[PDB]
């Protein structure tokens, strides 16, 4: 769950 | 040991092998169902 | 037509608030992911959720929850789980690090980041909902991040909102056991900035729930997927008589004008009366006359104070399930003419009940058995004002030579806040010495 | 001709006053679809009392459906006769009930009264003699208390002259639901002992003791206390809508009943209640009612009769009877009782014999007292007011609300009238 | 827990508008509840209710609600539609010409197998309708006794749901022949009643699939059926039976046979009448004069009739005074012999409802099948 | 019965239409193999206006493709939509006007236009009643300015009665692609105002914020910033095509919007944008779409229309609709935000109604204004020109091809002579 994660 | 996992209740020797048949059911007694509330203040006629 | 909004701050909230949705799904008929199964319809004519949950246009119930904290930790648990269909995915808002025990830190520095898009989200459900009745908060005393940054969101609604109850819960700052030490300097800090801008403030202690487990259950050492299934079934019982039709319904507008007398003694107790496993309720019987008696009990509350040494001053006994509204005023007087249970002298009547047609239910895999009957008692005692008599006295002995203090001072605080909310609290004890000392 | 305008207010009173809708309709001959329902011919050609018309011959209620929430207005839309009322008059709310006086009157009260009058007129400008205002309030919130004396004090300004007798439930002796009383009920008996004209009371702790003693019930729910009180409302307006003996209207009993201005607070009654078992082992005739009827134990006040003479009983007998039977057997009941009725009136009781009974007793009647012992209804309540006034106990809301403290000293010096103006008369 | 929902329609009668309702019933605990699916809000809130039943839980099956009267029409749910109508099936039975004198006992075995009788009347059907009846027989046997009976001997069609209906019709009529059913010597409806195996019975439908060409040869569509299928007058056309309850009861084998004792004939039954309308065309004698007349047009409303007109047989009891008393309780005083002492079911709703001046019987009975 | 006849030139307009040429294609239930596969019946019904007929039941439409290099059309016809575009419709050349004006629009593409005239006019004449023209190409190459503009100004010399419209693609003013594009972008705006009426100006700068911050896409591509380009001019003409409410045509929304001769420069939009994974969480009502289009983050230009006054304001929708509440909503956006309209106007807002919804869709609508805010997207441009003009920066490649520096030095008194009207009323 970097940035952008879902 | 309460070792029967980390979330469980001790179960004695005798009560862990036996039958066990108690968490299905409902628990408490009832409320009590008196008469109904105009049978007793006003009732059916009949001429005959 | 009877919403209320819910937000959950700070790990300690957000995690029991993943154990309320747990429970208020299963009430209803909402498969998790939000569809309904639509093997089983529903007629058209009922609008029972909408205390909790607002239904899209398809078909898709979508809860009323805004779950922030400013870690990646706990929310994205929750993001990647098996409950992650259910919620708004720009309602999960999320930061870069936590409060870290500095209220410096969820206050004014980090905590100021998220302060103006967090706000943007109860701007947004209140403004399509219309009738708003409160707010159900869940956060803790403790530490920087449910303490520090739930006063931000305490002040924000006060001077948009207003006029509308704010009923947050919290877990109080033990007595016995802790996990930090940074606490008694932090519990202090949101008593001053709040109290202006509060009208309801509930707490519960956690360890009494670790001992009602090894008595009224059979629980040896809990985790906290049992802690906070007890939490739930009294939040899901205090907001029951908005979704549910009863015999004596309560709005939230009277739970502020009933429940607090004076403008500074709004903190009461709670505890539930049929927590029994298995084993033993095959055993019992539970009538009416008897679940009240034992709402009373010292091993029954949720809190771990004296009530023989605390005068009762307004009960609020709100029921559930199969009750018939003779029994209580059966087991009301049994309870008055008991010379153990003190009340308030001045306090002419100092009761209040609630009597509802839905049962209390459990959600499965708990160690809970099917009780007909749930009393959900809100105590406004006496019997917390000597729990102020420690944490004080935890506050200051660090405070005799300022331990931990420049941690805070790197972050935009001062010392002053420190010693201006000492007496803020020496002013909040001599007010519940006054009311139990009555008037000759 | 003949009428009475209507109104439902506070949770307590509608959900009696809906229950008032079936016993009416049920000795009438209504169904719930609004069609004609009876066995006999006679309850049809005095409709017009309590109903009016409706296009097609089909039958309509004079009812008025107002609280501050909406949430009860849900609950007398029911399974019985929901589909009765005209659904135009149906008012709701937004704001929350919240038992305050200035939630009863200066906020919430405020926005409905423009409206929540134009379904008294237009139930009543239609008419040509309007005799009674028939409104089923309690005394204990802002929701119910604040609303029966703001839905009356408005009207008396421009309906003067005519009745306005509501049904209202006093707080029990033992335990109240509401912690927040006497601010309300001492500020709303400013208003009911001035502006109406007679105004009834109900104990909730007799009206379970009836259930246990004499009915010998188990579990007496609050569907049973609804047909309790709703019997007893729907036999004292009887002689205004059947054929009958001696008969009496509304107006009839502002003559007999009242001596001073500001004593008219009367006590219910209805004679034949009786248990399953003990039918067949009791008999029926107008002696044997008699004794039910001034039994200590069959009243709804919990007051002893010992501090109380009293001064105008109207048993009104409903059936076929013999019009001596009833004139002898109100006479040998006070003769044996000197002390417990007054000196300084000679005849101090008063009947009316009609002559339809009840449907499913062959003949039944109710008491209505009107006694000296009322007064420990009267010293408990503005005794609670003392200490909670001194205190300000519950003060912050009401002033945060708006309603002043020195109107709380004005109000119990007022309901200190209703002793001492009383206690004059005692003696 | 476990309500049942149906889609309900009550006819507006002030704007005569169809309305369409949502009605639940909860089993177990008696409550029924209904909302609108025409419009969200809740008019009718949750009650309790003592009357409804079960078995009265039927598409189909007009049951009275707080003096409304609505049909059942659709299925709201997949949970209902799985526990009631994968297993409630309908099979297609008619009484010949030569059961009409054995009738009571054969629906007396029908009613203790459990069967609900929806439509059971009697019909002379036109030529194509009854020659689609022998359209589809062929065989080596010779039928022309058969044949003759179908073409001349009146007949009634039937209509039985059950569960598992087709098999415990299948069970219930046993072997085929006569001679083979009694050789057989089992109790069943073609060992003890028929005659002489293929000329008369109760007919039975072979398959699932070949009773509805079995239906729609009997009693097709409405185009040909034919109203009437008994005489017109006799010159006694005196005497109408009609069972609103009692066969909803179940009692309707017995008072069959009952009739048949005392050596009284039938003529002719049918299950067609609107709940009001046709009532009031024939109670309007009884208008004027009957009291508790809104009762005596509510167990008309409750439910369908099998009515029957039926003539004077012998004169030393008329067949009124064998109906007895306007009372049933007047009827055991006077005399158990009385059909209200038998079987009368409510307080002057008798269970047979019948006319009382012996002139409008031939003019009641042409409006109930000639007319209609 | 009103057909209309379509424009293509450079390589930046052939990936637009050839991105618009398929919401056509999906909307009409065309599959990519000249048949119709579609089962409505109403689709079927104005199939003309982009599908002529052969045999066979095949629909090929009125479609002119222009290059002057063949490597453009080349993919075209090597795209997902081959056998639909007509082969007698790709007029070629064979070299690159490369960044050039008089490249394409006086030597290169001025002696192709014979070739191109040829076959608009053959094709004009084939429309039983066309009702215009439509054009989306480059300002920004040597093509679409150099030839495309010859093309505007040509035909419109032949029917001086029908109307033309342009999705120009005009340069953005922050990030920028060429260094002559103070020259073509200046000069093709000198012959605009003359020869144009409806002029939709779109930034690709205003199109990569709309394609990451509403729909959520961390790559995007042309062909994903072409298909909002591609809804917007199937979203203009809805009514036209369909049945409905309130119908209207491309002549009813040049007359409720441009008050004046030369005050006719657009500003495009398009309503209901929400992400693709969060596509079920919203619900798609006339509240949602209306508080969308009214603000500047959905914008197909890069200019804040906060900074003027809108004269007129145009608007179509689309679906099954209830017509009272979009009048509540009307006037809620006359009656708040009064001060971002001129007072001079009584009415400014225009509405029109179609039935069906596109393919996916319930509620749809597409967003046409006029705004003197267009000058920011002008005076950019204008003010790059002077500071290059002064030191002679590129005029040796116009000077020798056929130009002078009276074609220059005019082509700015038009630019600052338009943007001296619009200031004035704002
Ligand atoms: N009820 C409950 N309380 C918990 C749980 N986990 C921790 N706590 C309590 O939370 C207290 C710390 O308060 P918090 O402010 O929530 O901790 P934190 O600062 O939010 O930690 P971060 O989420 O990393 O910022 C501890 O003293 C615990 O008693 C839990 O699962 N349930
Ligand atoms: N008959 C009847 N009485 C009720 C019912 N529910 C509540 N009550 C009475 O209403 C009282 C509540 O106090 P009330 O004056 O109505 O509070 P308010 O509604 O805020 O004005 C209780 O003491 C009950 O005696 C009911 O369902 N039926
Ligand atoms: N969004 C988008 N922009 C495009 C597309 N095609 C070209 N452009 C822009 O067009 C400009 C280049 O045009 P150009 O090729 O020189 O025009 P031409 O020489 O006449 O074909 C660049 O600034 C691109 O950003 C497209 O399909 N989508």
């Amino acid at each position: 769950l970097l940035y952008n994660w879902e | 040991y309460p070792p029967a996992g980390a979330e469980r209740v001790f179960y004695g020797r005798a009560n862990d092998p036996q039958i066990a048949p108690s968490l299905t059911h409902g628990i408490r007694s009832k409320i009590s169902i008196p008469a109904k509330v105009l049978i007793n203040p006003q009732p059916i006629t009949t001429f005959q | 037509m009877r919403e209320c909004i819910s937000v959950h701050v700070g790990q300690a909230g957000v995690q029991i608030g993943n154990a309320c949705w747990e429970l208020y799904c299963l009430e209803h008929g909402i498969q998790p992911d939000g569809q309904m199964p639509s093997d089983k319809t529903i007629g058209g004519g009922d609008d029972s959720f909408n205390t909790f949950f607002s239904e899209t246009g398809a078909g898709k119930h979508v809860p009323r929850a805004v779950f922030v904290d400013l870690e990646p930790t706990v929310i994205d648990e929750v993001r990647t789980g098996t409950y992650r269909q259910l919620f708004h995915p720009e309602q999960l808002i999320t930061g870069k690090e936590d409060a870290a025990n500095n209220y410096a830190r969820g206050h004014y520095t980090i905590g100021k980041e998220l302060i103006d898009l967090v706000l943007d989200r109860i701007r947004k459900l209140a403004d399509q909902c219309t009738g708003l009745q409160g707010f159900l908060i869940f956060h803790s005393f403790g530490g920087g991040t449910g303490s520090g940054f739930t006063s931000l969101l305490m002040e924000r609604l006060s001077v948009d909102y207003g006029k509308k109850s704010k009923l947050e819960f919290s877990i109080y700052p033990a007595p016995q056991v802790s996990t930090a030490v940074v606490e008694p300097y932090n519990s202090i800090l949101t008593t001053h900035t709040t109290l202006e801008h509060s009208d309801c403030a509930f707490m519960v202690d956690n360890e009494a729930i670790y001992d009602i487990c090894r008595r009224n259950l059979d629980i040896e050492r809990p985790t906290y997927t049992n802690l906070n299934r007890l939490i739930g079934q009294i939040v899901s019982s205090i907001t029951a008589s908005l979704r549910f039709d009863g015999a004596l319904n309560v709005d939230l507008t009277e739970f502020q004008t009933n429940l607090v007398p004076y403008p500074r003694i709004h903190f009461p107790l709670a505890t539930y009366a049929p927590v029994i496993s298995a084993e033993k309720a095959y055993h019992e019987q539970l009538s009416v006359a008897e679940i009240t008696n034992a709402c009373f009990e010292p091993a029954n509350q949720m809190v771990k104070c004296d009530p023989r040494h605390g005068k009762y001053m307004a009960c609020c006994l709100l029921y559930r399930g199969d009750v018939v509204p003779k029994d209580v005023n059966a087991a009301i007087a049994t309870i008055k003419t008991k010379r153990t249970i003190q009340f308030v002298d001045w306090c002419p009547t100092g009761f209040k009940v609630g009597i509802n047609y839905q049962p209390p239910t459990v959600v499965p895999g708990g160690d809970l058995a099917k009780v007909q009957r749930a009393v959900c008692m809100l105590s406004n005692t006496t019997a917390i004002a000597e729990a102020w008599a420690r944490l004080d006295h935890k506050f200051d002995l660090m405070y005799a030579k300022r331990a931990f203090v420049h941690w805070y001072v790197g972050e935009g605080m001062e010392e002053g806040e420190f010693s201006e909310a000492r007496e803020d609290m020496a002013a909040l004890e001599k007010d519940y010495e006054e009311v139990g000392m009555d008037s000759v | 001709m003949r009428e009475i305008v209507h109104l439902q207010a506070g949770q307590c009173g509608n959900q009696i006053g809906a229950k008032f809708w079936e016993v009416i309709s049920d000795e009438h001959g209504i169904d719930p679809t609004g069609t004609y329902h009876g066995d006999s011919d006679l309850q049809l050609e005095r409709i017009n009392v309590y109903y009016n018309e409706a296009t097609g011959g089909k039958y309509v209620p004079r009812a008025v459906l107002v609280d501050l929430e909406p949430g009860t207005m849900d609950s007398v839309r029911s399974g019985p006769f929901g589909q009765i009322f005209r659904p135009d008059n149906f008012v709701f709310g937004q704001s929350g009930a919240g038992n305050n006086w200035a939630k009863g009157h200066y906020t919430e009260g405020a926005e409905l009264v423009d409206s929540v009058l134009d379904v008294v007129r237009k139930e009543a400008e239609s008419c040509d003699c309007l005799q009674g205002f028939q409104l089923t309030h309690s005394l204990g919130g802002g929701t119910g208390s604040g609303m029966g004396t703001l839905l009356i004090s408005k009207i008396r300004e421009e309906y003067p002259d005519r009745i306005m007798n509501t049904f209202s439930v006093v707080p029990s002796p033992k335990v109240s639901d509401t912690v927040v009383e006497p601010y309300n009920a001492t500020l709303s008996v400013h208003q009911l002992v001035e502006n109406t004209d007679e105004t009834y009371c109900i104990d909730n702790e007799a009206l379970y003791d009836i259930c246990f003693r004499t009915l010998k019930l188990t579990t007496p729910t609050y569907g049973d206390l609804n047909h309790l009180v709703s019997a007893t409302m729907s036999g004292v307006t009887t002689c205004l809508r059947f054929p009958g003996q001696l008969n009496a209207d509304l107006r009839k009993l502002a003559v007999n009943m009242v001596p001073f201005p500001r004593l008219h607070f009367f006590m219910p009654g209805f004679a034949p209640l009786t248990s399953r078992g003990s039918q067949q082992y009791r008999a029926l005739t107008v002696p044997e009612l008699t004794q039910q009827m001034f039994d200590a134990k069959n009243m709804m006040a919990a007051c002893d009769p010992r501090h109380g003479r009293y001064l105008t009983v109207a048993a009104v007998f409903r059936g076929r009877m013999s019009m001596k039977e009833v004139d002898e057997q109100m006479l040998n009941v006070q003769n044996k009782n000197s002390s417990y009725f007054v000196e300084w009136i000679p005849n101090n009781v008063k009947t009316a014999v009609c002559d339809i009974p009840p449907r499913g007793l062959k003949m039944s009647a109710t008491f209505i007292g009107n006694s000296t012992a009322i007064q420990e209804l009267f010293k408990r309540i503005s005794e609670q007011f003392t200490a909670m006034f001194r205190r300000k106990a519950f003060l912050h809301w009401y002033t945060g609300e708006g309603m002043d403290e020195m109107e709380f000293t004005e109000a119990e010096s007022n309901m200190n009238d209703l002793v001492s103006e009383y206690q004059q008369y005692q003696d | 827990s476990e309500r049942f929902v149906f889609i309900a329609e009550w006819f507006d009668p002030n704007a005569s508008l169809f309305r369409r309702y949502e009605l639940l019933f909860y089993p177990g605990d008696g409550s029924v509840e209904m909302h609108d699916v025409k419009n969200h809000r809740t008019f009718l809130k949750r009650t309790k209710y003592e009357d409804l039943h079960l078995e009265d839980l039927f598409i189909g099956n007009k049951v009275n609600i707080f003096s409304r009267q609505l049909v059942l029409l659709d299925y709201g749910d997949q949970y209902t539609a799985r526990q009631l109508g994968s297993k409630k099936e309908k099979t297609l039975a008619l009484i010949k010409p030569d059961a009409v004198s054995k009738a009571g006992e054969i629906i007396e075995i029908i009613n203790k197998a459990g069967f609900t009788l929806t439509k059971l009347k009697m019909m002379t059907l036109s030529r194509k309708e009854a020659t689609d009846f022998h359209i589809d027989h062929q065989s080596r046997p010779f039928l022309n006794e058969l044949i003759q009976f179908i073409t001349s001997g009146p007949i009634i069609a039937m209509e039985i749901l059950r569960d598992d209906a087709v098999c415990e019709w299948k069970r219930l009529l046993g072997p085929a022949n006569s001679g083979l059913a009694r050789t057989d010597a089992p109790e069943s409806i073609r060992a003890l009643f028929g005659t002489d195996g293929i000329k008369n019975a109760a007919h039975g439908p072979d398959s699932f699939a070949c009773a509805a060409r079995e239906m729609e040869l009997f009693f097709p569509s409405s185009g040909v059926c034919g109203p009437a299928n008994t005489a017109k007058f006799t010159n006694c056309t005196t005497c109408c039976i009609v069972k609103p309850h009692a066969v909803s009861e179940g009692l309707l084998g017995k008072i069959l046979m009952t009739i048949r004792d005392a050596g009284f004939e039938i003529s002719a039954m049918q299950m067609f009448n609107m709940d009001r309308i046709n009532v009031e065309e024939f109670y309007e004698v009884y208008k004027g004069v009957v009291s508790e007349y809104n009762e005596m047009v509510t167990e008309m409303y409750s439910g369908p009739c099998v009515a029957m007109e039926i003539q004077q047989t012998n004169p030393t009891m008329t067949f009124r005074e064998f109906c007895g008393p306007a009372d049933p309780e007047i009827a055991r005083h006077l005399r158990p012999g009385t059909l209200r002492a038998i079987f009368g079911k409510t307080k002057i709703q008798n269970a047979v409802h019948c006319t009382d001046l012996p002139e409008d019987g031939l003019l009641e009975v042409q409006y109930f099948f000639k007319i209609l």
